[PDB]
């Protein structure tokens, strides 16, 4: 998907433009009002981001972590044997 | 020579198999060869050969609402504040693709001028209570 | 031979267990093969019981859509009457899915969010257009018979219908009316 | 209790062992047949310019369970959240003094 | 185990419709007042969440840590 | 085994005499010698501030360093 | 590329000269409005940095982490094997 | 190794009686004119600590933490 | 190299005698205006050190990270 700058994303949010956002560490998927999609990255840790998102009424979603299966360790350690 | 024939047959079979593809729940699309406009397609059961043509989804039937705002200026030397909302859907994928770039922003920039034009004539109280219709 | 019989039994059992579909007591469903909703000569089929218990067990999936009377809720929002008085009004909507095919093809995935947004918009619009006319006492005295019913009929009724999207609305009520702080203190 | 097999209805069960060889059957006993309570209150406006405080309480009972399940969801929500509207409807038309005096008849 | 948006989680906290939720990692086991329960996730590190819980006077229990598992990995390194 | 917030209301009335803190764990030490367990849910900037506002003795404790013999052990015990 | 000092970078940013910035950890590539390029390095965590950038209209960029490729990773894991 | 409390360290600083410290990790080696040697241990990250220290002009030192050079650990790797 | 006090470092920063500072993790390379040189170490994470330095026009430089050599990867691959 067409990547976008962070500054463009904030100029986006300030104008009632974002519907849903997923947050994973710092990679983000976005869906505008107009049924388009793209991706973005957060460069540096930000305290004021989340509240700025929330106040303007955007739908915000999170994702569960991926836990490494023990069977993967079984394979990698036991591949020689 | 048998190995060469078998390899060529397998290559062409993999070619053809990778040619097939899918479309998702009634979204119109335009697929064109070399860039020359070929034909549309309805969802499901379509096959794209490789390195001739390009497949474009449109995501048609969606509701696609936008917004507007502005602390504006009214007739009798007074200041108001308003909002707006508009819903639209796409009919022909072709013209929507090949008229302007980022076509949504076009409607967005148009609606602000439209709203100012309409709000200009009237005065304060009419804009407040009676006359929204 | 025993191996062949066991393998055939396993294959047929897998055919069963990945070919089943289960539709419980009121959650209507859809049918979609890979884009070809199997829209027949008439509207596309609906599915409510595990009849035609077998599907094509690797090419397609189907979606279960709730059919109970769903309830939308919201928060307070300010309004105004012609006497320049301003109120606080809260309300709610009962909505039902009318025609399923149009609903699924339109709302884009059939999760509650976009339907909620669309109904929120249309309701705020029509109600705010209606209450803006009548006078301050007339909201309080007899609001049900005129406001609620008239707004219901107008909002339920081609495109721009709010039914064209495939939604049926049952009835609308108002929950509480407060006043701002200063007018409260004065009275 | 409500019993369901094949995704559809099965007969209401008067309490008992209901001798069955099946585990694939699904039975819903969560329903109750005893009285239960909800109550509400609010600072509700008066016919003339006035404000008063009124509160009440309701007692409700289920007759047909299947309409209680496979209909409008989350019962207490609908009950309470319509009772408030009904209470406004009654409290509206009457004057402040009358609400003070004859609140119980 | 239904998934609920963080936004709606704030939408329910702000008007006090819960008593209790359990805390671990960044996942939350949420229990609204009327005995319905579900789960949510916190997208980032938030400095204000605990204040939102405390000031509104909603009561919240946090859980003990789960020590990692050892014997599986030691057997994996052994056999 | 006792709630974080409840621990907070106990702090408010100045009913705990000193404080034992360790990691995301705090060992309570209140006037009537009752003991229990309370866990830190998430980082709280104010916890240390609030406790220091009310003249409670609050003790730190060494890290629990894994023994070196244990490290070479686990390295070569298998 | 000629490296520069953090302080010089900031001072010149407040002189309204910069147009773009890529960020990855502690490396930051800068392109002026006169189209020259160079690099800098943040000294430490600077909670005010992101603000100071965006508040004067620079077009910031964030770009992804380079995950080690699974094939080469499992290879150099199995290269011993 | 008299473990004089971090909080106790706090009020004794409030009394303005301590004269210098050399810092490392969680450990506070801080001395008063008697040449008193004692120690406490950081409860959790404290922002305000350094500001208060600056108010009392206390001499403060640290050291660059020791790290095993690539001999011993990779030796028990060869072992 | 004189490992001098962080307190002295802050004090002299208040008195404006340094022209250059080079920062490596916690280690501090210093070169003051009158060509004298010394060394100091940062106790813990600081909120205000960078700002305080930047306000009064001392020069600051960092250096890139200590990247591990690939030859270590070769070694670990054969050992």
């Amino acid at each position: 998907g067409r990547k976008v700058d962070y500054s463009t994303f904030l100029q986006e949010v300030n104008n009632d433009q974002v519907r849903e956002a997923r947050i994973n560490g710092r990679e983000i998927n976005v869906t505008k009002k107009d049924s388009n999609r793209y991706t973005t990255y957060i460069p540096v840790q930000d305290p004021k981001l989340l509240d700025n998102l929330l106040t303007k009424n955007v739908k915000v979603v999170g994702e569960p972590p991926e836990e490494p299966s023990l069977l993967a360790s079984i394979f990698i350690s036991w591949f020689p044997m | 020579g048998r190995v060469v024939t078998i390899a060529a047959a397998a290559i062409v079979i993999i070619w053809a198999a990778s040619g097939f593809y899918t479309i998702k729940e009634a979204e119109r699309g335009v697929v064109t060869r070399f860039g020359k406009f070929s034909h549309l397609v309805e969802p499901g059961l379509n096959w794209k050969p490789t390195f001739i043509d390009e497949v474009k989804p449109v995501n048609v039937e969606a509701v696609r609402e936008l917004a507007a705002s502005g602390v504006m200026l009214t007739s009798d030397e007074n200041v108001v504040r308003v909002e707006m909302n508009v819903q639209y859907r796409v009919t022909n994928p072709e013209k929507y693709l090949y008229s302007v770039t980022s076509p949504d922003d076009s409607l967005r920039q148009a609606t602000d001028s439209a709203l100012r034009g309409v709000i200009g004539k009237y005065t304060m109280d009419r804009i407040l209570t009676e006359g929204r219709t | 031979m025993r191996k062949s019989v066991i393998a055939i039994i396993i294959i047929v059992l897998v055919v069963l267990y990945m070919s089943v579909f289960v539709v419980k007591e009121g959650e209507r469903g859809i049918t979609l093969r890979f884009g070809k909703v199997l829209r027949d000569d008439d509207n596309k089929p609906l599915v409510y019981e595990p009849g035609l218990h077998f599907k094509i067990p690797f090419i397609e999936t189907v979606k279960m859509l709730d059919a109970r009377i769903q309830t939308m809720d919201n928060q307070a929002d300010r309004f105004v009457t012609k006497e320049k008085k301003d109120l606080i009004v809260d309300s709610y909507i009962k909505w039902r899915i009318s025609d399923f095919s149009r609903y699924y093809l339109a709302t884009g995935g059939g999760d509650i969010s976009q339907a909620e947004v669309l109904l929120k918009r249309k309701f705020s619009d029509r109600l705010r257009s209606e209450i803006g006319r009548l006078d301050v006492k007339d909201i309080v005295t007899d609001s049900r018979g005129r406001l609620t019913l008239e707004v219901r009929d107008a909002l339920n009724s081609n495109p721009n219908s709010m039914a064209a999207l495939g939604i049926e609305v049952v009835d609308v009520r108002i929950k509480q009316i407060n006043l701002p702080t200063e007018v409260s203190e004065a009275i």
